[PDB]
């Protein structure tokens, strides 16, 4: 199993990247809520990544 | 003495040198 | 080279033994409080500048990002 | 998208590198990165380290016959190499690298870390970034999605799983593991020298902070005699 | 001055090693 | 000794200003870093070959495998850094204590510049990475601007149609010479300062308060030597990196290109006014000026005080020029898209119309208020 | 006049007299080592840069490594000539016998 998985996992459950994560998540549906749109959410998917990214490197590199 | 004051001093440089290395 | 310089005059100047002066003055405990007055009196002109500065770069930095920032209605 | 932090610990300003995980990302590079990439400027006497003294990189000097010698007329491969043998490479030709890699080319890595932004991370990111591509994605040739690759279409074919080789040192081998350990390794590549150094930078911190209140002192000695001076107008 | 050629002497030594 | 003589006469019993502050000092430091750049360059030119097909190379073995080299080498790329560092510094005292009205020294002064930037370009170019390339091209194609015999220049400097190994060889040499020229223009600067002895951050004629130089101004030079040598070394053994741009390590892609190109922090904001001016040869003559206006400054001395320590106004002033040029120097550095542009192009209107206009109306303003005008 | 002026009082950087000129020049002579330390070390590895009846050859570890059934000047001996059966070096007429000893001309060892 890899710490990665694990680690992401965990830090998505941090309330910040559970919010950061709400928010990719409503963009994410938000992709598919709309065709004729521009609605990539690749904006909105970076701005989550970042945040639990940070939190990740904030706990991952001790569990590895 | 001055001389004395080179002298020690580069004595001090010298053994200095090999502590610090 | 020295002598034959400047004609000056009456001007008594009088000092002291490096040997003989303390050795190194308190910079921290006298000078500096000195040297706190000589910082402020010019901050008071040599901030402002940079204070706008520095609001330049943040308002850009922010301006740039929201420019990039699409919106969903755009092209929605 | 701006790669976040990461807390390497060589990366400390007075610590270094852990030759044992640089081992490990050495491994990693011999058994995955090699087949498209290869450490050219490096040689297996460069990839001495605690990770790898001279004896083991000559087992690995010893571990390729690739170009590592030529025949009567120096063509193709045509012998094993010895610790001078500088690292094997993938391919004999940019062409040939070229053919097997979408046509594209995967890069020798031996300055890889210093050539990227923010490299260790980036590295980090790229192996471990692929994430999801929501929408508007179009992967032309051999192409993975990667937000943190610039072009989310990297192309870097994901090389690395859970359990994707095994560790000698049997660590577990898990991506992640997998991608720090060679990230390692390929820092310790980049900079052969990154412990040489901080043991000079440490050397440098204590004898300036040895040497400049001294000269310092010395400074205002010399201009005690000035700082002092009491000058007085004497008109007659 | 004397003692200048030996002050010399003893860090050419040390910086020779 | 007629061998001592000029070495007292300047050095030992040079007749100097009591008053003079640490600044005084960073001219001295540019001499000594120059030393270091050339002779780290040597070290850098050992071991090292102009061949596109060995420069490259070597140099890694210099990072690599030659003795120390990993040191030599960003002792000299640091050093460059250090020595604009310490030039840039030096010209800011020249313009804030009105040491331009040494109209010689300064013009010797102006070209010194110059110079110093072409070794940059120089240096810069010579490792044959990614970004050596494509900046080498860039400011190359800057004098095909050049309104008739343009291209003819670029091309010979080139050596060809473009630049190629034909162009490392010799940019090579000028990075070989340049140094010993502006070393020897510098020598003609001392000269042309000694006949007028150095100023004083008050401005005032300080021939009443002279001391020697031994003593007082050189244990003075020691320390700062000391202390640049510290941040060079702290620069070089802990943040080798910071201030370069990875692209280095990067063997040139004759074919590619990196996606974002940036001339050194140095010259950003040089060419930061470049991209302001939309007309290619607008750019190339406003660039130029950027370091020429200098040369101009000594004409637009409209003041009856040398120094700006008794002139608060020209001292806000002074203060907002170097804020715009660290505005300058961030925007070189943004990539081009709103609103980065538009502050390029005010910054650059307000930096040339601080030193062309509003700094002689202030002086004017100023001996107005002294009842002196 | 002469005597209306008394010097200043200059106590308030007046130190407290070998011992302090001897307090000053041992900071003068610890810098003076430390400058010298630093010295050997910048100087050692400054110049440490620079630091790295037949007879057949193969150019062993970039020497001709000669192979038989100049001590003077480091030339290569002409195997099958000279007046002693082994070697003859061109340069300045060494001649070697069988056995690579050195027989007549100016070759050392
Ligand atoms: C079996 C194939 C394969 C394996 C295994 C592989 N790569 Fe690659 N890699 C490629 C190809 C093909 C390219 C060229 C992509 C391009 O040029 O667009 C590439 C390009 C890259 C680049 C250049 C991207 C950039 O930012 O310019 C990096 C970095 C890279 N690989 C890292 C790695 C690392 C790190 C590993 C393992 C730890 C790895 N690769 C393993 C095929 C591979
Ligand atoms: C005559 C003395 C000099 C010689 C022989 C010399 C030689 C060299 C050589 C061989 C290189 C390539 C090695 C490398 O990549 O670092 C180089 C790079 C460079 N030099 Fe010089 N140089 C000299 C003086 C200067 C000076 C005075 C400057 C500053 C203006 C300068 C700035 C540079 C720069 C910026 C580089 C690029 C460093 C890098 O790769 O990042 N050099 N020099
Ligand atoms: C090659 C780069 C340069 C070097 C090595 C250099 C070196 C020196 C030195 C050693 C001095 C005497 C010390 C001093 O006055 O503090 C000096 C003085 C001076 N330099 Fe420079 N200089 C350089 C470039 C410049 C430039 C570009 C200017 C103009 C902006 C300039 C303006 C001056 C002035 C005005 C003085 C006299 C200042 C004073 O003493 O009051 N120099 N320079
Ligand atoms: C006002 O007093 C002086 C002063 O009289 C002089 C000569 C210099 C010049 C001193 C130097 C050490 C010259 C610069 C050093 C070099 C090594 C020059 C390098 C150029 C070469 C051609 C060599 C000063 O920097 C200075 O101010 C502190």
């Amino acid at each position: 199993v890899d710490p990665l998985t694990t680690v992401r996992e965990h830090c998505e459950q941090l309330e910040k990247c559970v919010k950061a994560r709400e928010r990719l998540e409503l963009c994410d549906n938000r992709v598919s809520s709309r065709s004729q749109t521009e609605e990539d959410c690749t904006e909105e998917l970076f701005d989550f990544l970042h945040a639990r990214d940070h939190c990740v490197a904030h706990k991952l590199f001790k569990n590895l | 003495r001055t001389s004395t004051f080179a002298l020690t001093i580069a004595v001090g440089a010298l053994f200095f040198e090999r502590a610090f290395d | 080279e020295f002598g034959n310089l400047a004609r000056i005059r009456h001007v008594i100047s009088y000092s002291l033994s490096p040997f003989e002066q303390r050795a190194f003055p308190s910079y921290f405990s006298k000078g500096i409080p000195n040297v706190l007055r000589r910082t402020r009196e010019r901050i008071l002109r040599v901030a402002p500048p940079f204070v706008v500065v520095y609001l330049i770069y943040t308002w850009g930095n922010q301006e740039f990002e929201q420019s990039k920032r699409k919106n969903p209605a755009m092209y929605e | 998208l701006h790669p976040p932090s990461y807390p390497w610990s060589h990366r400390g300003l007075l610590s270094s590198l852990d030759h044992t995980s640089i081992r490990r990302g050495f491994q990693v590079y011999k058994q995955v990165c090699s087949s498209c990439h290869s450490m050219d400027y490096v040689a297996y006497r460069h990839l001495v380290g605690v990770c790898y003294t001279e004896e083991e990189a000559k087992a690995l000097a010893e571990e390729v016959e690739v170009q590592d010698g030529p025949n009567d007329d120096g063509e193709m491969f045509m012998r094993p190499g010895k610790l001078s043998d500088y690292f094997p490479k993938p391919y004999p030709n940019p062409e040939a690298a070229r053919a097997a890699n979408n046509g594209a080319l995967p890069p020798d890595l031996s300055y890889i870390v210093r050539a990227r932004h923010g490299g260790e991370d980036y590295v980090f990111s790229l192996l471990t970034g692929y994430c999801e591509p929501p929408t508007g994605v179009s992967l032309r040739e051999g192409l993975y999605f990667n937000p943190y690759f610039p072009g989310q279409a990297i192309g870097m074919a994901p090389p690395i799983y859970t359990e994707v080789l095994e560790y000698d040192d049997g660590t577990p081998a898990t991506m992640s593991q997998v991608a720090k350990d060679v990230a390692t390794f390929l820092r310790w590549a980049s900079e052969p020298e990154h412990d040489h150094r901080k043991r000079m930078g440490l050397k440098m911190l204590l004898m300036m902070g040895l040497l400049l209140p001294l000269t310092y002192a010395m400074k205002r000695h010399k201009w005690s005699v000035l700082k002092s001076r009491k000058l007085a107008y004497r008109p007659p | 001055a004397g003692m200048w050629g030996t002050v010399g002497a003893v860090g050419l030594v040390w910086a020779t090693d | 000794h007629p061998l001592f003589k000029i070495i007292n006469h300047s050095f030992i019993d040079l007749p100097a200003p009591s008053n003079i502050s640490s600044w005084w000092n960073f001219g001295s430091l540019l001499g000594v870093c120059l030393m270091v750049q050339i002779i780290t360059g040597l070290f850098l030119a050992m071991h090292y070959t102009s061949d596109t097909m060995t420069a490259f190379s070597s140099v890694t073995h210099i990072c690599r495998d030659v003795n120390y080299g990993w040191l030599i080498r960003y002792m000299h790329a640091n050093g460059a850094s250090m020595f604009f560092i310490c030039l840039f510094l030096h010209v800011g005292r020249g313009l804030y204590y009105g040491s331009y009205t040494f109209m010689e020294t300064w013009n010797i002064g102006v070209l010194l510049l110059f110079a110093v930037m072409a070794t940059a370009f120089m240096g810069y170019v010579l490792p044959w990475g990614q970004m050596s390339f494509w900046g080498a091209t860039v400011i190359t194609n800057l004098l095909s601007a050049i309104p008739y015999i343009g291209t003819t220049l670029v091309e010979w400097i080139w050596g060809g149609f473009s630049v190629d190994k034909a162009t490392l060889t010799r940019f090579f040499a000028f990075h070989f010479i340049l140094p010993f020229i502006i070393a020897a223009l510098a020598i003609v600067h001392l000269l042309f300062l000694h006949e007028t002895g150095s100023n004083n951050p008050t401005g005032l004629n300080s021939d009443a308060d002279k001391i020697p130089f031994h003593p007082y101004y050189t244990i003075k030079d020691i320390l700062g030597i000391l202390i640049m040598f510290l941040i060079l070394m702290t620069l070089v053994l802990f943040f080798p990196d910071m201030l370069g741009d990875p692209d280095n390590y990067m063997p040139a892609n004759p074919l590619n290109t990196p996606p974002h190109i940036k001339p050194e922090w140095y010259f950003l904001f040089a060419y930061a006014i470049l991209r302001s001016i939309p007309n290619k040869l607008g750019g190339v003559l406003a660039l130029i000026l950027s370091i020429l206006i200098l040369a101009l400054m000594p004409f637009l001395h409209t003041s009856k005080q040398r120094s700006l320590m008794f002139r608060p106004i020209t001292q806000i002033l002074y203060w907002i020029l170097v804020a715009n040029l660290l505005i300058l120097t961030w925007i070189g550095g943004q990539p081009v898209e709103h609103p980065f542009i538009i502050i390029g192009q005010l910054a650059s209107i307000s930096y040339f119309s601080i030193i062309l206009i509003l700094m002689p109306i202030s002086g004017i303003i100023e001996d107005k208020m002294l009842k002196l005008y | 006049s002469h005597t209306d002026v008394k010097v200043p009082d200059f106590s308030d950087y007046r130190r407290a007299s070998e011992a302090r000129k001897g307090f000053s020049y041992l900071v003068t002579a610890t810098t003076t080592v430390g400058v010298a330390y630093a010295a050997k070390n910048v100087v050692s590895q400054f110049v440490s840069s620079m630091s790295a009846g037949k007879n057949m050859a193969f150019k062993w570890r970039g020497k001709p490594l000669f192979v038989r059934h100049c001590t003077h000047l480091g030339c290569v001996p002409i195997a099958n000539a000279g007046d002693f059966g082994g070697y003859y070096c061109p340069c300045h007429g060494s001649h070697y016998d069988a056995s690579g000893r050195i027989r007549k001309g100016p070759a050392p060892l």
